[PDB]
RNA sequence: CGAUGUCGGCUCAUCACAUCCUGGGGCUGAAGUAGGUCCCAAGGGUAUGGCUGUUCGCCAUUUAAAGUGGUACGCGAGCUGGGUUUAGAACGUCGUGAGACAGUUCGGUCCCUAUCUGCCGUGGGCGCUGGAGAACUGAGGGGGGCUGCUCCUAGUACGAGAGGACCGGAGUGGACGCAUCACUGGUGUUCGGGUUGUCAUGCCAAUGGCACUGCCCGGUAGCUAAAUGCGGAAGAGAUAAGUGCUGAAAGCAUCUAAGCACGAAACUUGCCCCGAGAUGAGUUCUCCCUGACCCUUUAAGGGUCCUGAAGGAACGUUGAAGACGACGACGUUGAUAGGCCGGGUGUGUAAGCGCAGCGAUGCGUUGAGCUAACCGGUACUAAUGAACCGUGAGGCUUAACCU
RNA sequence: AAUUCCUUGUCGGGUAAGUUCCGACCUGCACGAAUGGCGUAAUGAUGGCCAGGCUGUCUCCACCCGAGACUCAGUGAAAU
RNA sequence: ACACAGGUGGUCAGGUAGAGAAUACCAAGGCGCUUGAGAGAACUCGGGUGAAGGAACUAGGCAAAAUGGUGCCGUAACUUC
RNA sequence: AGGACCGAACCGACUAAUGUCGAAAAAUUAGCGGAUGACUUGUGGCUGGGGGUGAAAGGCCAAUCAAACCGGGAGAUAGCU
């Protein structure tokens, strides 16, 4: 393709 | 969950249900037979058969109960006029249900469903 | 003592005098005809083997057909067994009435529950909903969770899911038996008795005392 | 069917004139208080000089409630509201020495006498 | 949600050991016309138990 | 069920009279404080009625000294000893239920005299 | 570190025992009641709220009790997202400042259609050695197991009194579970009625559509709880801690070494359910099939013709059975479903007509009409003759009996 | 206190019970006067707290109506 | 990117009810949305109803329920009037 | 009269649910705010990358923004994988 997603963001191991 | 449960609900609702049955209980009567669906044959039987049963006797009331239920004059006419009179002494049992093979469009089972005097 | 195969026939209530109504279960209990009776020396324990009511000499087949015929009496509508207790002696071609139960107090009431079919864990193991509103997402009657973590790593047999309800061998015990009415061939049973109406009822004498 | 946070009235003269159930009395994760239940209650009403004050928490005997009580013959006696008497808290002995509306058989017992004599019905 | 290893052909048949169609098991022939149908079903040409019931 | 037919016809008392939803009834019915057998009346209006042959049951609503009350008797229970109808009712419903939030002037009924 | 989602809550748990309750016991500074402490015991049970994001804790009111822990301090491909963990903003504070703060404050996207294991259910195949229809046995497995109060014993034992038993009975509850729908109710868009707006059926009248079932009022069947019946046991066995009897070693003593007893909700049973794939595939009863040829390495062989049984399957009408399979009932020699007939039930006095009224409307006909799933009947309709599968006497060895 | 760590300070009110809220105190860790102080009617999809009504939010779920899910026919993906 | 529940300026705009270009039902006119057929499990979605209770839920009344029109009467503290 | 009020179009986007390989790379449904103004909208124009524009969020500048995109230096360099 030409687009490509952002993944989603992943879980905030802070 | 079912249990001593009567009426197919046929995938729609109430309102849907109520006019088509009217809808195809005007055309079994005008046609004498009809190829539908056998699930909606099997339930036409309890709207027709019910119709004619009405028809056997004919009052001002019980021509204005079969237009509640038709919506037709033509069709309240034909009971009443032809097919009370013709069923005058049937116990019961005026259609017939012949299963007809599947439809092609979406492999669903036929039926058709008749007046039993249509024999001409 | 041995116990009688009846029929479910609807549930009703009997007024008492002093006042009290009484919810009973009413049980056609007609002859019940031993067909068989297993004993220690051919077949390692003691029954009688009984059947009841009428099936249609179309719907019985030759092999159910000779087995009655050996005993010399009518088809009925299936075979049921009860273990003897030692004290008594049945033939073959008797017939036991409701009358066996004119002294028993309470009886034990064995059937085949309704069916529910399917169940969700909510019905079929009184699993508590989740929350309805405050964020919930497609988890209203989910049954939560079903394991811990790695250390299991499983889930554990035995596990409360959803799946088939009802439709099965219930018995309830201790059923005062409120009236035994042996020319109408009745059973008046305190209370309910599992499955619907017109279905097969095991009633034996209770079996605690 | 009374239970925690219900509001009933007060059936007898002790001064109250709404309370809350707080505590359906008698048994662990009890749920309802019938007719000849025991609850613990708080005065959310009261008038101004009366034997009990708003605040107080005391107990209370059920004597009506819109649920009702079957009888065994399967009859049923609906009121149209839940009332209590109020009881003194150690003691059950009603505060009160009046009683309005009218009460069940189910209160008859040893330790309700008073208010099935002080009832003005049944 | 999604598999760890892709599936084999002997499980992927194995699976599909409930997939064949069961053919009709007779088919009837009409008292009158001698049609092959359906149990229960009228014929092609509008037999049913030997009469002419749709004309077709 | 010819059988359960034939069990509550032999339970169903016959003396039960006609009324309908609306009436004032008196019924009197059995009490029991213990060794003595009394007769307590309960005079309202019926506010509903169910026909179910041995398992008919009828509500009176009454207004005691200030609570409403609301009485459910099973018809052909021995502990209803009478029923008598001091008051036909003129209402047109089957049951009353309108009836628990009227008071006074507003939940009077007509009289029928039919 | 080419990602192992992080608190608390919810849901659902499961195990340990260092036991909170209930059970058993020893000692007591144990009179009784009630305790303290220790031993045995994990079968079951083991709050609801106010506050706080809370875990915790404080408090209120219960309870027999409100156990302690493990399980990624269980559980986000189960939920949440208040807290913690982005980006906005502000306060205090620190810094010249950008900014910073286990300081606070307001706000702030929680994805996954399950392949495998697992688990809950439910089928198909083959096997079980001729086939088939039933009924079982029971290895084995699972469920269940909680407890209050009141009364009698008895106000007795005990105690100066106050108070107040054990043991053993009876009743009635709470929580939990199973079943059920007779009752009380909920629901009941498939029944009846009222009514608003509008459109239509030529119009009046009467109806129908639509407006969330337009809004409502009731309500049959079914389903159901809050409704109602029932349950936890008793008993038995073997024991734990403990208590012993007899009894030496060790002339005594000693519960132990020989021997013999008692002893708990734990264990094994007893109760309920599943259960012969229990491949160790079991038992009993019943039913069915006892025809010929050819060929070859004359093999528990293959082939042809004739024969197709018991039974099954399929198909159809269906079910208080059911996701589908399955399971149950019927298929004309029939009540399986629909219709119809009668009733019931529900609604509630239809329409038309007549009368009164100026009219709205009322009254009579009239408890009328209509009435789903209900009950009892009834072959009117639909369940067709058939066809299909399944065979034709069932291996070898040995033993035991009549020849 | 949008500021207070200790801290859920204390006292009062509200609740049966109030780490929140409101009032007051002042021991202000670490307020403060245009990087404004204090008040303030009206206003606010603003933050907090309380009450009446109302209720399936809940005790504690039940039933029903539809759309999926399920079966049949047709077409026919995806991450991995 | 699609025969895609999105976006896209202007003009015309009938009837009954209504204040109305809201809303409901209609006209003219145009459509039934390019898979159907069954069944009537769990569970999910979107709704309806609910005994007794009534915020006990929860972080929080989130969501839901409720209120709702016109005319008239009447309306507190506080206020920058 | 009014950056007045209630409320459609219109412009928005506070809450919740759904959706999250969506009908949709930001929606839908139910509610919600403004709705004569510091309003909204059509057409055309102008401002440009360390630049613009910004009722200020480091917002926006073609689904790209703490320095757009395209091409080139360019096979930058990469003690790192
Ligand atoms: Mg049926
Ligand atoms: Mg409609
Ligand atoms: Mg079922
Ligand atoms: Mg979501
Ligand atoms: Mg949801
Ligand atoms: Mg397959
Ligand atoms: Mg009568
Ligand atoms: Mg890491
Ligand atoms: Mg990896
Ligand atoms: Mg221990
Ligand atoms: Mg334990
Ligand atoms: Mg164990
Ligand atoms: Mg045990
Ligand atoms: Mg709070
Ligand atoms: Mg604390
Ligand atoms: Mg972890
Ligand atoms: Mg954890
Ligand atoms: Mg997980
Ligand atoms: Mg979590
Ligand atoms: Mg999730
Ligand atoms: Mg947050
Ligand atoms: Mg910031
Ligand atoms: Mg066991
Ligand atoms: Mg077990
Ligand atoms: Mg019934
Ligand atoms: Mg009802
Ligand atoms: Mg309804
Ligand atoms: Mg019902
Ligand atoms: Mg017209
Ligand atoms: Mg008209
Ligand atoms: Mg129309
Ligand atoms: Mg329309
Ligand atoms: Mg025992
Ligand atoms: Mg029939
Ligand atoms: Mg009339
Ligand atoms: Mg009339
Ligand atoms: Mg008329
Ligand atoms: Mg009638
Ligand atoms: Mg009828
Ligand atoms: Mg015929
Ligand atoms: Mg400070
Ligand atoms: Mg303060
Ligand atoms: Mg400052
Ligand atoms: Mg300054
Ligand atoms: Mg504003
Ligand atoms: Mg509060
Ligand atoms: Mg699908
Ligand atoms: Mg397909
Ligand atoms: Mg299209
Ligand atoms: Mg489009
Ligand atoms: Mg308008
Ligand atoms: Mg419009
Ligand atoms: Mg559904
Ligand atoms: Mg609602
Ligand atoms: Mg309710
Ligand atoms: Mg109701
Ligand atoms: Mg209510
Ligand atoms: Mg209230
Ligand atoms: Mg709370
Ligand atoms: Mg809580
Ligand atoms: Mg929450
Ligand atoms: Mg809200
Ligand atoms: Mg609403
Ligand atoms: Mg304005
Ligand atoms: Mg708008
Ligand atoms: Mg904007
Ligand atoms: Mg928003
Ligand atoms: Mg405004
Ligand atoms: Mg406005
Ligand atoms: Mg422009
Ligand atoms: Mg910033
Ligand atoms: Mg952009
Ligand atoms: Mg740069
Ligand atoms: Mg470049
Ligand atoms: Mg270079
Ligand atoms: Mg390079």
């Amino acid at each position: 393709p030409v687009y490509i997603p952002r993944p989603r963001p992943p879980h905030p191991r802070l | 969950m079912r249990h001593r449960k009567s009426g197919r609900q046929l995938n729609r609702n109430s309102s849907h249900r109520q006019a088509m049955f009217r809808n195809m209980a005007g055309s079994l009567v005008r046609h004498e037979i009809i190829k539908t669906t056998l699930p909606k044959a099997k339930e036409l039987r309890r709207v027709v058969e019910p119709l004619i049963t009405l028809a056997k006797t004919d009052s001002v009331a019980n021509r204005r109960l079969a237009f509640a239920r038709t919506r037709d004059n033509e069709i309240v006419a034909k009971l009443f006029n032809e097919l009370g009179p013709r069923f005058a002494s049937r116990a019961g049992g005026y259609t017939r249900i012949l299963k007809c093979g599947f439809r092609a469009g979406d492999n669903a089972p036929m039926a058709y469903i008749e007046l039993v005097d249509r024999s001409e | 003592m041995i116990g009688l195969v009846g029929k479910k026939v609807g549930m009703t209530r009997i007024f008492t005098e002093d006042g009290v109504s009484i919810p009973v279960t009413v049980i056609e209990v007609e002859a019940n005809r031993v067909t068989q009776v297993k004993d220690l020396a051919n077949d390692g324990y003691r029954a009688i083997q009984v059947t009841t009511g009428a099936k249609k000499a179309n719907r019985v087949t030759k092999p159910e057909a000779g087995h009655f015929a050996k005993a010399g009496v009518e088809a009925g509508r299936g075979l049921w067994e009860f273990r003897l207790a030692e004290g008594e002696e049945f033939t073959v071609g008797q017939s036991i009435s409701v009358e066996l139960f004119a002294d028993v107090k309470k009886v034990d009431v064995t059937g085949t529950s309704k069916g529910k079919g399917f169940a969700g864990t909510v019905k079929r193991w009184n699993f508590r909903t989740q929350d309805a509103t405050h964020g919930n997402s497609l988890s209203h009657r989910v049954p939560g969770s079903i394991g811990q973590n790695q250390t299991p790593g499983k889930v554990f047999k035995g596990k409360k899911m959803a799946g088939q309800m009802g439709n099965e061998r219930v018995t309830v015990q201790s059923l005062d038996v409120v009236r035994v009415d042996a020319e109408r061939n009745l059973l008046l049973v305190k209370g309910a008795v599992p499955g619907a109406t017109g279905s097969d009822l095991i009633v034996k004498p209770a079996v605690k005392a | 069917m009374i239970q925690e946070q219900t509001m009933l009235n007060v059936a007898d003269n002790s001064g109250a004139r709404r309370v809350m159930c707080i505590k359906v009395l008698g048994g662990s994760h009890r749920r309802y208080a019938g007719v000849g239940d025991i609850i613990k209650i708080t005065i959310k009403e009261a008038i101004p000089r009366g034997k009990v004050k708003k605040g107080d928490v005391l107990k209370a005997v059920v004597v009506r409630t819109k649920k009702g009580v079957r009888r065994p013959d399967g009859s049923v006696i609906r009121f149209d509201g839940n009332a209590c008497v109020l009881l003194n808290n150690n003691s059950e002995q009603p505060i009160g020495t009046r009683i309005f509306g009218p009460v069940t058989r189910e209160l008859r017992s040893e330790k309700f006498m008073k208010i099935i004599s002080l009832a003005p019905e049944v | 949600a999604v598999q760890q290893n892709k599936p084999t052909r002997s499980k992927r048949g194995m699976r599909r050991s409930h997939d064949a169609l069961t053919a009709v098991t007779s088919l009837s022939v009409d008292k009158t016309s001698g049609e092959k149908h359906l149990r229960h079903h009228i014929t092609a040409d509008g037999y049913y138990r030997g009469r002419k019931v749709i004309a077709k | 069920s010819n059988i359960i037919k034939q069990l509550e016809q032999e339970q169903m008392k016959q003396d039960v009279p006609s009324f309908r939803p609306g009436d004032t009834v008196e019924v009197k019915v059995w009490v029991v404080e213990g060794s003595k057998k009394r007769l307590q009346a309960f005079e309202g209006v019926v506010i509903a009625i169910r026909n179910r042959g041995l398992h008919s049951a009828f509500t009176v609503r009454k207004i005691s000294n200030g609570e409403g009350v609301e009485r459910v008797f099973q018809t052909h229970s021995p502990v209803v000893d009478s029923i008598s109808v001091k008051r036909r009712g003129a209402v047109r419903k089957a049951k009353l239920y309108y009836l628990r939030e009227r008071t006074g002037k507003a939940a009077r009924i007509k009289e029928r005299l039919n």
